[PDB]
């Protein structure tokens, strides 16, 4: 149920942590049942190196540590689940 | 202790497993608006208060510390909101005491 | 073809003493005699002992459940 | 835009007086 | 899935693990949960060393990198 | 087998190994499906030393190596 | 009544017999645990005078200004990558410090210096510029030592995004000092305490560590 | 997992398949060679080389669109490769597929992207 707490972000920018410390700055075009979150405007940091830009970028569900959400993500509206 | 039951008493189920549960700690910070200290698995801990989470511990949190030592300093980062992946978290101890 | 399986009802069924190679550890070994288990290769053994490798020592754990997902490989002793 | 190479120096100053 | 390390079967195998283990060996088997029987198994030591250790389960999660040796 | 092992610790003192190398010793306060585990009166060992009091745990089931019953 | 794959029908049956989540409480020992605490970063003064804090209107105003320049770096940064500019190709930096102190205190940040610097150079420059007012044995002022001051803000719009982690914390750090000498302004006017005012400001508003809000 | 093998076109499940296609590990730029989105697997067989890389979707990370300078797929493995006298003899290894066709990148991303989707989890257990 949560992920599709996700699923309702399209068009929010956000910043995700992955396992491997790598860091995605983008916009989320997508989050599916799996949690593969799909992204545009991407700004990606690779732990300790340099930041690169992708055009778009697909990240595998089971490789996200968390998602930095916008600050003004109004929380209780979204999870209201029917 | 059934594979299939009404969808009414299938949502009092799970509501029955997170109160009796070992999940049971996100329940009591949910509902009395206390904190957990998370051992995540990037070595680093959270300090935050649980808004949601799911039967596989995904959680939705706010008002996060994140805190960390490395080489031997003490740093951490605030993230006023934030979505947890289950599989990221070690541990979670519910009422941690802290300065004051 | 050898199934994985058969491999497991045969030390089950034998007592075989096997030595597990851990998955996130290197240092550490697991010995037991498996008492049971479950289609995710959770293990259930008697006689447990961690072996430690570079002091070649062990340490007593009487009986445990070991998750299988930390099994690298299974080897028998 | 393109040029004035003090910029980060002007944005600041104009920033604190 | 089945057609994929059908071609390996009885062959014989250099197996790289995670934790930089490595062994050698004949693939005598698979399931689907990607679980190998490798026998004849040769642990190679990074003391230079090998051992013979029989005939093994190889969990397939465990498995960065395979290749033939014939 | 597993799963009876486990509700057979229910209620009692037993002491968790986790994947990273840290144990955790308390009581069996409950366990799920998924094998997420509940500890009260929790101790954390680092290295076989006591490095503090937690009191009440939840323990998610990937990080578990082995679980044993104390005493 | 097993062969091979037998008995694993013979556990998956077992289980389905048991209950699943079983939960037992007290009976042994149990009691209040007196537990072990958390070692906790301090939190800041409060501070005195709140008058010498800025107003919402001029915060606003000033993180527009910011994001503007942080703009127009990445309009500069894109020209240069048109124009094939291989930061690798960028010779080694030192590392020395006290070098460098001489070189921010009298060369300035020009984009012409800065835009030649990595993501990586930049993380380090900050560090020093942190260590640079966590006590020099110098009585520090920002509106007087302005040079300090004219890097940190250099230094914090080049920054390219996402920020690694322990960039926020050597981040924190300067949010920090500055809340500290600004405490120590009496009222000792609003434009001495308009520097540390600002780099506050970004802190809470551009790097949104709003666990400071209070101290802005 | 990682396969080192000559890679053949794979029966059936195979989405896009193209030539001309230069691969990119970490730093080395391997060679050129045909690349070949099918269900189960990525792979890559260079034309100057015997041996392919064959890479099972679990082990992608994350895939994307870049542009070096140039226009080209993005991807990361979730280890590191060591390619015995190619690449490898620090716990990712970053990757690029560089076609002469510019056109043809869309097509592999989405394909690519497709071949995610089929690849799921259980409960995970992951770094």
């Amino acid at each position: 149920k949560l992920v599709r707490f996700l699923m309702k972000l399209s068009h929010e920018t956000v910043t995700i942590e992955l396992k491997n410390g790598t860091q995605v700055h983008g916009t989320i075009t997508g989050v599916d049942v799996s949690m593969n979150t799909h992204l545009k405007a991407v700004k990606m940091t690779l732990k300790n190196r340099e930041p690169v830009q992708l055009e778009t970028l697909s990240i595998r569900g089971n490789n996200i540590r968390y998602f930095i959400l916008p600050d003004s993500l109004p929380l209780d509206t979204l999870l209201v689940d029917v | 202790p059934k594979s299939e039951m009404t969808p009414e008493e299938l949502q009092k189920r799970e509501e029955e497993e997170f109160n009796t549960g070992p999940l049971s700690v996100l329940t009591q910070s949910v509902k009395n608006n206390t904190q957990v200290l998370i051992n995540c698995r990037n070595n680093k801990k959270l300090l935050g208060r649980v808004k949601a989470f799911d039967r596989h511990c995904n959680m939705v949190l706010e008002n996060v510390k994140e805190m960390w030592t490395e080489v031997p300093v003490n740093k951490d980062r605030y993230i006023s909101k934030m979505f947890l992946r289950g599989d990221s978290v070690i541990v979670v101890l519910r009422n941690p005491l802290i300065a004051g | 073809m050898v199934q994985p399986i058969n491999l497991i009802f045969r030390y089950l069924q034998n007592r075989s003493r096997i030595q597990v190679w851990l998955y996130e550890q290197v240092n550490m070994r697991i010995e037991g005699c498996i008492i049971g288990f479950d289609e995710y290769m959770n293990l259930v053994l008697d006689d447990a002992e961690e072996i430690h490798s570079k002091t070649k020592s062990r340490k007593q754990l009487g009986r445990i459940m070991l998750k299988g997902d930390n099994i690298t490989l299974l080897q028998s002793v | 835009a393109v040029w004035d190479d003090s910029l980060l120096v002007k944005t600041y100053d104009e920033s604190v007086g | 899935h089945p057609p994929e390390l059908k071609k390996f079967m009885d062959k014989k195998l250099s197996l790289k693990l995670n934790g930089g283990r490595h062994v050698q060996g004949i693939l005598r088997g698979f399931d689907p949960f990607m679980n190998l029987v490798i026998d004849e198994c040769v642990e190679m030591a990074t003391s230079g060393q090998q051992n013979n250790i029989g005939m093994v389960v190889i969990r397939g999660n465990s498995i960065i990198m395979l290749e033939a040796l014939e | 087998n597993p799963k009876p092992f486990l509700n057979g610790l229910t209620g009692k003192p037993v002491m968790v190994k986790l994947k990273w190398g840290m144990e955790y010793k308390g009581y069996l306060v409950s366990v799920d499906g998924y094998m997420n585990m509940q500890l009260a009166n929790t101790e954390e060992y680092i290295d076989g030393a006591l490095s503090g009091h937690l009191g009440e745990v939840l323990i998610r089931c990937n990080n578990v190596l082995y679980i044993r019953g104390v005493e | 009544p097993e062969s091979g794959e037998e008995y694993l029908m013979h556990m998956f049956y077992e289980r389905k017999r048991c209950p699943a989540v079983v939960t037992k409480r007290s009976s042994k020992i149990r009691n209040n645990t007196g537990n072990t605490t958390l070692e906790m970063l301090d939190n800041p003064e409060l501070p005195p005078f709140k008058c010498l804090l800025p107003t919402p209107e001029w915060r606003d105003e000033q993180v527009k200004s910011f994001q503007a320049a942080r703009s127009q770096v990445l309009v500069l940064r894109k020209e240069l990558a048109n124009n094939n500019y291989d930061q690798s190709g960028e010779p080694p930096l030192t590392s020395d410090q006290e070098k460098w102190k001489e070189f921010c205190r009298n060369q300035q940040p020009l984009l012409s210096t800065l835009l030649h610097l990595t993501q990586n150079d930049l993380e380090l420059l900050l560090e020093m510029l942190s260590k640079w007012l966590q006590d020099p044995n110098t009585t520090v002022d920002l509106l007087h030592d302005v040079w300090l001051a004219r890097w940190l803000y250099a230094t914090l719009v080049c920054l390219h995004l996402p920020l690694e982690p322990h960039v926020f914390s050597t981040l924190r750090y300067i949010a920090r000092t500055c809340i500290h000498l600004r405490n120590q302004l009496k009222e000792d006017e609003v434009q001495r305490a308009a520097p540390y005012n600002l780099l506050l400001t970004l802190t809470v508003q551009v790097f949104a560590q709003n666990d400071f809000k209070d101290y802005i | 997992m990682v396969l080192i093998m000559h890679v053949s076109p794979p029966e059936h499940g195979l989405l896009y398949t193209a030539n001309n296609i230069k691969l990119k590990l970490g730093d080395k730029v391997v060679g050129e060679g045909t690349v070949y989105i099918a269900q189960n697997t990525l792979s890559w067989q260079p034309t100057e080389l015997a041996e392919g890389i064959s890479i099972e979707w679990k082990q992608v990370s994350l895939h994307g669109i870049s542009s070096n300078p140039r226009k080209c797929i993005y991807f990361m493995l979730d280890h590191k490769v060591e390619w015995n006298g190619v690449y490898g003899d620090g716990e990712v290894t970053e990757c690029w597929l560089m076609p002469e066709d510019i056109h043809t990148v869309d097509t592999m991303y989405s394909a690519m992207t497709t071949c995610q989707a089929l690849h799921p989890d259980s409960a995970n257990s992951d770094s």
